RNA sequence: AAGAGUUUGAUCAUGGCUCAGAUUGAACGCUGGCGGCAGGCCUAACACAUGCAAGUCGAACGGUAACAGGAAGAAGCUUGCUUCUUUGCUGACGAGUGGCGGACGGGUGAGUAAUGUCUGGGAAACUGCCUGAUGGAGGGGGAUAACUACUGGAAACGGUAGCUAAUACCGCAUAACGUCGCAAGACCAAAGAGGGGGACCUUCGGGCCUCUUGCCAUCGGAUGUGCCCAGAUGGGAUUAGCUAGUAGGUGGGGUAACGGCUCACCUAGGCGACGAUCCCUAGCUGGUCUGAGAGGAUGACCAGCCACACUGGAACUGAGACACGGUCCAGACUCCUACGGGAGGCAGCAGUGGGGAAUAUUGCACAAUGGGCGCAAGCCUGAUGCAGCCAUGCCGCGUGUAUGAAGAAGGCCUUCGGGUUGUAAAGUACUUUCAGCGGGGAGGAAGGGAGUAAAGUUAAUACCUUUGCUCAUUGACGUUACCCGCAGAAGAAGCACCGGCUAACUCCGUGCCAGCAGCCGCGGUAAUACGGAGGGUGCAAGCGUUAAUCGGAAUUACUGGGCGUAAAGCGCACGCAGGCGGUUUGUUAAGUCAGAUGUGAAAUCCCCGGGCUCAACCUGGGAACUGCAUCUGAUACUGGCAAGCUUGAGUCUCGUAGAGGGGGGUAGAAUUCCAGGUGUAGCGGUGAAAUGCGUAGAGAUCUGGAGGAAUACCGGUGGCGAAGGCGGCCCCCUGGACGAAGACUGACGCUCAGGUGCGAAAGCGUGGGGAGCAAACAGGAUUAGAUACCCUGGUAGUCCACGCCGUAAACGAUGUCGACUUGGAGGUUGUGCCCUUGAGGCGUGGCUUCCGGAGCUAACGCGUUAAGUCGACCGCCUGGGGAGUACGGCCGCAAGGUUAAAACUCAAAUGAAUUGACGGGGGCCUUGUACACCAAGGUAACCGUAGGGGAACCUGCGGUUGG
């Protein structure tokens, strides 16, 4: 949307699903993705591996904003936080 | 002897969001402890100190 | 009135009796000034069968006491032994 | 009637009107039978919570001693007045005068 | 609370000689004075409550003193009770 | 338990409890024996047990133990009780007279003979 | 109520002899003994600390032809008597006038001097006394009735009388029949083996 | 102490003792004089001593027989809340006469058979033994 | 002077009479201890000379109404 | 009923009427002296209390009154008798 | 002088229960010989048939119905034998009058909680008979019952008319030593009868003499009664106020007497938390039982006092009564009736019915001892003495003794030999208590009667009194005790028990039945436990069972108890009365102590004797009655009073810390919505979905608003507060705490029922407030069903102002205050000394944490901050359940709270710890409730409060370690 390759990666880590927003230094959201109900929900949740998918998926929904670095201000902790920060990072992307 | 407007031996009582250090690492009598919560809590609400 | 008269104690057909200085009104064994002497009817040889104590008796009869006969003959019989 | 230490910030927005607010308060004290024993300043420093919607503030403390009520209506004008956002006063429980 | 120059000057009209805070007199006097001020300082808190025992502990204790004073001389208290007014 | 505190409400006897309460001081008491049956004992014991109902002459109900090895009583009989519980349900703290007014000795007994009302065999 | 039953047997539960079947044919030849008068007497006798003060105090009162209501009279008296309770007992026991009266010879066993008592042939201070219990007193003459004088059990229960041991403190006549209640006896010339503080023990509760 | 300041003297002696102490001390008063005497002179105690005179203290000094207390067992009797006193053909042979009875008696503070001679009752201080 | 007993006026305000609380001292019979005990006792005063408070001597006399057989004789200590 | 007693109550009843005349008798001449006095009138009151006083005095004397009684009309009357002068 | 059993796998406890002991006014079962001595309706103070329980006196009186004598008469005519009449002429006496007695003695225990009793005092009194003293005792009258004549009424009971006596009554005289009165004065009484008789008189009756006895007055005595006071003598506070002749006064009156006793007036007291008043129970005491004693329980018999006499009133008469066998009236009963009207009161003795578990003769005698009357003789006496009935108790005695075996028959057990019953029997010789029969035979009987001298006295003799001696005589019991004789062992033994406690055991029978049982418990094939047998044990004219009291039980703990966990420390404070009080002097003498004196009835009990054949029993003398009172003395102690002292407590000064409390605003963390964009497929959750959100722009982002919950970190084994409890900062107000010393007061203290105040959270009520909650409540699915669990919303409430609640695992499950007593470590704060560095080193304070010694403890544990050693005061507890419930009171807006039973019901409940079994919290070692012999487990244990709900369950706010 602004291809200025920087911005912050608010990771709304809830226990039972985080809502990671992709908003730039100016305050206003890219992209957004989530890990329940974007191919699995249960309670079977809270799970690292669903924390890393809603990473790949929150990075995948604004990979093609021209965005590669994304710091990370988590609210609240999450389960697999380091597994989450993980898959974002990995994605491409500096803290 | 310790009070609230000596900012510069009060670093190194606290940290960077002003969130008081125990006295279980420092050593401080536990009398210059009280003076130095409260010195530090006013400096807050003095807006020197988160 | 006051009366020397005799209170019959001891066990059944054996007598008993105390010389008792009383007033002449009260149940023969029953309330009573003063015991002035005893007396025993059947009493053995050896045995003392009367005492009376008479200076008491002068006593009471001197202030206006009158005396059973049973116990006018017993002291008139202790006068008599001396 | 014991030292106390008026501490309060002025913020530069609020820093257009600093001899004529403090000397007001100071004749205000000195005619409520208040004597000043110190005062410095400490410039406009910088404020680590951007409290107020500004990072400024020229911190002036002016530290009288007063009586139990002359102070009343100081911190009532310092509520009433937006010079200060928040003023404190302290008691002293001693004799302090030097400033540092 | 009191001022302590005020604990002096009662010393001094109420006490037999200087320096004798001890007498029975300035004890019941400055307790008395304490009262009063509570009493004064009272219609503002009325909610307080810690405040209120202290009040009841100098009550007692003038009482206590007053009656002491009546027992051992019952001139003294009887002149007192006046000069203070106290036994209302 | 202070001397003082005695002074001011002395130490209180209590008082014997019921264990015969349907007599009054009475070694025995009449009655007239409303109904017979025959009760069952606690738990570790059997042996299905003679019991009657009695009227008391002082007008309490109570139950009481017919005992021994023979029984002639009926629904309005006249007998006298004494104290004596048995190790029963609950509540037979009498003991019927054996051989005292309507109610007479077991049979063929002879061994306690007078502890039931059975008299010497002329022999 | 004096006990009328077997006189041997009374003496087998005991376990010593009691002198209460007197004479010639020395008993355990006169009747079987060492055996408790049962059908069970072989069992071990084995009894408590009850069992001996009873079995002792029973023996004691079957020495004497002695019931229990006058033997705890008798223990009464000692008691309240002055001395230990046991000897004051016992010489209670010895100077009853039954006792006394088989002492003296005349009289074969204490029964028979009980028989003897009680059939007003025995004068004590030349008075007919015929009271078994009848406590002889120091200094009291006992002697035969002289219409009771030519009885030949009084004549045979004199000779067998000093293959019994004489008595210490009283003094028979023989020839002429009566004696002299000289004083009290003494725990040791009361020859036997009387535990008497059993006794003393078992009324002493 | 408080109110009674005789079991004062009594508890700090029995105190004193099964602690060992070699001497015991307390304020002064003549009543405590007397009882202080008494016990030494018959001797259940060694000696005592009065220092001062506007706080006088009495430094009285146990007496041990191997290691063992001389005093066994002292009692207070006449506490304040039950006076004691007994009639001189009424007194208290304490423990078959082995141990004293303290009495006060119209003619001083003296001890039991002191007073069955002199044949005079009066109020039990303490019991000893 | 037969016994007179000395107490205290614990109320003057009957004519010529007094109410008298004697205060002995009497053991407890099983507990032991030394309890006052009180008797008030109406007095015949005919100078109305007692107040309360006073110490006197009374005596034991003749009834002189209901309630009031003992009468004054010194009063040993004015009270004020 | 036992005999006596029916002699009793027939010597009961005689004597009560004989004491009854005689007690009014003498409570009327007692009420002269008391009525003369309340009259305020001293001589009257006088004579009335010597013609009242063998009349109680006698009474007493034959077992009527007591003479403790007696004694008292005489003291009383004469009290008011001697006030009233 | 302080048993046994009885809660466990076991134990140490706490703690109740059950039996062991003694006892009884006992009862009941079986059994039963004699005697002695006692006791004998404890229930219905229920109702009472019948007899008896109070009379006496002729020496007070008129009499004279009776009986008996006379004296006659008249007769019959026996020589006057006996028949009528007459005569109170005499003994005598029925009814009557009169006196005394009937107020005692006898019963009962309803009422009475204190003027009743007991202890000790008092003053204002009277007291028949008895007694001492002094005096008197003159002279008259009128009645009246009886009786006589009538005459009602069924009866009870009367009425009229006449008649009459007295020691009946009534004047009159007399009249102090009496009463009234200051005194002067006034006033006030009485009765004769009997015996004898000289002289004398005699109206022949008597007078007269003398003795006896009575009468009257006064004053004493003695006795008895009345009255007063103090203390002591049940329970209930689910009785706290009660009192108006009530409290006092002054005066009348009244009483034998003081007094409100009463009245008029006056005054306004009086009583009460030291328990008034009210309600309940109750006769009290000596004493009795029990106990080591304290104490408890009692109050039958005996004796003292009280009260009562069908119920409720009233008095009369009398010395005495408000009268058990008197009166009246009012009841309710029963009886009698002529239906008009009458009668009666067994809590006398006996007896009846009744009731009851249960308690006797419708006896004999006045012989004795008392009592009444009488001069006496005597009479009366259901008092009393006796007898009867009843093992009801206590005591004593008997039912034989010695011998003997073939150790019999026979019974039972037999390991088949025998054993055992068992010297037991029989047979032998002997005894003959008591029972039976016959003969004798005390003592309780002293007296009274008749006769016999003193000049007794005096008409000397008489009469009477007294001693004088002689004679005759009196016993209910009673054919007494006791002794003598006679037969003949002759007439005389039972009940419980036998597994352990607990002395004593085998066989059959039965078979968890029948049954037993104080406890343990026994019985389903032996079962020494149940029934029978044999054998034994125990006690024995009794033996068992029941009941009740006390002890055991120190299990109401004054002697002599507990409150951390067994019941039990108030939720916390302040504090009234109360309890208690540092030290030195003076004084008092209250308590205390000592001495003296008086008293504490006798009996009982205890000691030493004596009498009963003995014993019981009876008895003499002592001791004891531990008490109460008074007086004299001491002064140590406590108390009072007086004076002090500074150590207790406090005041001041100076500092020290702290979430101590109240005020106000105080900024942000976070909070949701809105304000918008940024963004489009998701937000959402559980056992699983789902319910719910959103695509209409959701979640998140920054931007600004709100409002309120809490001020994260600090933070703590920290601190503070009396407890609950207290956490931003600033200031104001304020409390408390401590350190330093000083100056001063000068015991001014501690603890406190009742009381007052504060008091979690919930709640409630009053209005706001609501960003979220979150009981209730509403969507989904549950699960065996779901109103499980659960996810979604969601009110009240949570928040604030005010008020009411008054509670909690309000917990250290440890009341306050003071004092003393080995340690160690730690923290917390002051503050002194000396390093004058800031700490430093050495202290000294207070606070607090963890060990730990002694000490304590059931053990755990506590251990100088006690759960040790003591003192003071308070609160509290007495097996479990019922039940912190009912009822009552009180409080609250109610909700409820507070105080707090009882019936009923069990034989246990309970605490600590220990062995190890599940040990799904660890590396042979770790562990738990419960458990045994399921604290890691479909979701802690509770307490408070409020909701939902048939409910116990769940759920909210708060809190606990009893995990």
């Amino acid at each position: 949307r602004k291809q200025v390759s920087d911005g912050v990666a608010h990771i709304h880590a809830s226990f039972n699903n985080t809502i990671v927003t992709i908003t730039d230094r100016q305050g206003n959201a890219l992209g957004w993705a989530t890990a329940g109900g974007s191919g699995f929900r249960g309670s079977r949740k809270s799970t690292p591996f669903a924390a890393q998918v809603a990473a790949e998926r929150c990075a995948d929904a604004v990979k093609e904003y021209g965005i590669k670095n994304l710091e990370v201000m988590v609210k609240g902790p999450g389960p697999g936080r380091e597994s989450t920060i993980r898959a974002l990072n990995a994605a491409g992307f500096r803290i | 002897e310790i009070d609230y407007k000596d900012i510069a031996t009060l670093k190194n009582y606290i940290t960077e969001s002003g969130k008081i250090v125990p006295s279980r690492i420092t050593g401080t009598r536990a009398k210059y402890q009280r003076q130095l919560a409260r010195a530090i809590k006013r400096a807050r609400y003095l807006s020197l100190l988160p | 009135m006051v009366t020397i008269r005799l209170a019959r104690h001891g066990a059944k057909k054996r007598p008993f009796y105390q010389v008792v200085v009383a007033d002449s009104r009260n149940a023969r064994n029953g309330r009573f000034i003063e015991r002035v002497g005893f007396f025993n009817p059947i009493a053995s040889e050896k045995e003392e069968g009367t005492r009376l104590d008479l200076d008491r008796i002068a006593h009471w009869v001197g202030q206006g006491a009158t005396i059973s006969d049973r116990v006018a003959a017993l002291i008139k019989e202790v006068n008599k032994a001396a | 009637m014991r030292h106390y230490e008026i501490v309060f910030m002025v913020h530069p927005d609020q820093s257009e009107q600093v001899p004529g607010m403090i000397e007001r308060y100071t004749a205000a004290i000195t005619g409520a039978e208040g004597k000043i024993h110190r005062l410095e300043d400490w410039g406009r420093r910088q404020l680590a919570y951007p409290i107020n919607k500004l990072h400024k503030a020229h911190y002036v403390l002016m530290n009288v001693e007063a009586p139990q009520e002359v102070i009343d209506e100081l911190e009532t004008t310092f509520r009433f007045n937006d010079a200060v956002i928040r003023s404190m006063v302290m008691r002293t429980k001693h004799a302090v005068t030097e400033a540092s | 609370s009191l001022s302590t120059e005020a604990t002096a000057k009662i010393v001094s009209e109420f006490g037999r000689d200087a320096n004798d805070t001890g007498s029975t007199e300035v004890q019941v006097a400055l307790l008395t004075a304490q009262i009063n001020h509570l009493q004064g300082h009272f219609a503002e808190h009325k909610k307080d409550h810690h405040s209120r025992r202290g009040l009841l502990r100098m009550v007692s204790q003038r009482r206590k003193l007053l009656d002491y004073l009546k027992r051992k001389d019952v001139a003294r208290y009887t002149r007192l009770i006046e000069r203070l007014g106290l036994r209302r | 338990a202070t001397v003082n505190q005695l002074v001011r409400k002395p130490r209180a006897r209590k008082v014997a409890k019921s264990n015969v309460p349907a007599l009054e001081a009475c070694p025995q008491k009449r009655g007239v024996c409303t109904r017979v049956y025959t009760t069952t004992p606690k738990k570790p014991n059997s042996a299905l047990r003679k019991v009657c109902r009695v009227r008391l002459t002082n007008g309490f109900e109570v139950t009481s133990y017919i005992g021994g090895e023979g029984h002639n009583l009926q629904e309005h009989s006249v007998i006298l009780i004494r104290g004596g519980r048995v190790k029963d349900l609950p509540g037979v703290r009498y003991h019927t007279v054996r051989g005292a007014l309507d109610c007479s000795g077991v049979k063929d007994r002879k061994q306690a003979r007078s502890k039931y009302g059975v008299k010497r065999p002329k022999a | 109520a004096r006990y009328l039953g077997p006189k041997l047997k009374l003496s087998r539960r005991e376990g010593t002899d009691l002198f209460l079947k007197s004479g010639v044919r020395a008993i355990d030849t006169k009747c079987k003994i060492e055996q408790a008068p049962g059908q069970h007497g072989a069992r071990k006798p084995r009894l408590s600390d009850y069992g001996v003060q009873l079995r002792e105090k029973q023996k004691v009162r079957r020495i004497y032809g002695v019931l229990e209501r006058q033997f705890r009279n008798y223990y009464k008296e000692a008691a309240r008597l002055k001395g230990n309770t046991g000897e004051n007992l016992l010489a209670l026991l010895e100077g009853r006038l039954d006792n006394v009266v088989y002492r003296m010879g005349f009289g074969a066993t204490r029964a028979e001097a009980r028989q003897l008592v009680s059939h007003k042939a025995i004068m004590v201070n030349g008075r007919v006394v015929n009271i078994a219990s009848y406590q002889v007193s120091p200094n009291d003459v006992v002697s035969i009735r002289e219409k009771a004088k030519k009885q030949s059990r009084v004549k045979a229960a004199l000779e067998l009388a000093e293959q019994r041991e004489k008595p210490t403190w009283l003094e028979v006549d023989a020839g002429k029949m009566e004696g002299t209640f000289k004083r009290k006896p003494e725990r040791s010339d009361l020859s036997a083996d009387i535990n008497e503080h059993l006794i003393v023990e078992l009324y002493s509760k | 102490s408080m109110q009674d300041p005789i079991a004062d003297m009594l508890t700090r002696i029995r105190n004193g003792q099964a602690a060992n102490k070699a001497a015991v001390t307390m304020p002064s008063s003549k009543l405590k004089v007397a009882i202080a005497n008494v016990l030494k002179e018959e001797g259940f105690i060694e000696d005592f001593k009065v220092e001062g005179d506007t706080k006088p203290e009495l430094e009285l000094t146990l007496k041990y027989f191997q290691g063992k207390a001389v005093v066994e067992s002292i009692q207070r009797v006449s506490r304040p809340g039950l006076r004691i006193y007994k009639r001189k053909d009424e007194l208290p042979k304490v423990m078959a006469g082995l141990g004293i009875a303290v009495v006060s008696t119209s003619k001083g503070v003296m001890t039991d058979r002191a007073a069955r001679q002199a044949g005079l009752g009066g109020e039990i201080i303490c019991y000893v033994a | 002077k037969i016994r007179t007993l000395q107490g205290r006026v614990v109320s003057d305000k009957m004519e010529k009479s007094i109410v008298v609380a004697i205060e002995r001292f009497v053991k407890h019979p099983i507990y032991g201890k030394f309890i006052k005990r009180t008797t008030k006792l109406h007095v015949h005063d005919e100078n109305n000379e007692c107040g309360i408070g006073d110490v006197v001597e009374i005596r034991e006399c003749r009834p002189l109404s209901k309630t009031k057989s003992w009468t004054l004789v010194r009063v040993v200590e004015k009270a004020v | 009923n036992i005999k006596s007693a029916k002699k009793r109550a027939i010597q009961s009843e005689k004597a009560r009427k004989h004491n009854a005349s005689r007690r009014s008798m003498m409570r009327t001449f007692i009420k002269k002296v008391y009525a003369a006095i309340e009259a305020g009138d001293k001589a009257a009151a006088q004579k009335a209390f010597n013609e009242m006083q063998p009349i109680v005095d006698r009474q007493a004397a034959k077992g009527l009154i007591h003479k403790n009684k007696a004694a008292r009309h005489k003291a009383n009357l004469t009290a008011q008798i001697n006030k009233l002068a």
